[PDB]
């Protein structure tokens, strides 16, 4: 009469983590300066953009009063 | 600390956490590093169920038995909690 049986007994392995908590800061870190880096890089841009289209008043304005003073010196010369 | 200090074995189990833990606690008290700053005191009902290991010189090796008191320390506890 020496058949025994038993019971068993569980452990729970360790969640997929320690190593999601020394480059995860970093991570976060360099998003957040990168972040910071493109909304500078917004306004820069923006900024540009409208100096180019003061710019380009200017431009047609210039090339208009030569056209203009061209076409009248030609004129009054002949 | 009979709870946690049993015979190496005699376990029936697929862990195996209560060798580990014993283990553990023998290389620590007694290991390559020599630490002589520490002093345990353990006290327990049943003194057989503690791992024999533990019991040795070196490791514990003082062991003192508290027993029924005599009819001198019966009145000494008497007055004690009559006072």
């Amino acid at each position: 009469d020496m058949r025994n049986e038993l019971e068993e007994m569980q452990r729970r392995a360790d969640q997929l983590a320690d190593e999601s908590l020394e480059s995860t800061r970093r991570m976060l870190q360099l998003v957040e300066e990168s972040k910071d880096a493109g909304i500078r890089t917004l306004v820069m841009l923006d900024e540009q953009g409208e100096q180019l289209e003061r710019i380009e008043e200017g431009m047609d304005q210039i090339n208009k009063d030569m056209k203009e003073a061209e076409k009248n010196l030609t004129d009054l010369g002949k | 600390i009979d709870a946690i200090c049993k015979q190496r074995g005699s376990m029936a189990g697929s862990t195996g956490v209560h060798d580990t833990v014993v283990n553990q606690l023998l290389s620590k008290i007694d290991g390559v590093e020599q630490l002589n700053n520490i002093l345990v005191i353990g006290m327990t009902n049943r003194p057989d169920l503690i791992d024999e290991a533990l019991l040795r010189p070196g490791r514990l090796e003082v062991k003192m038995e508290i027993g029924l008191p005599d009819e001198k320390g019966r009145l000494q506890i008497l007055h004690i909690h009559t006072a």
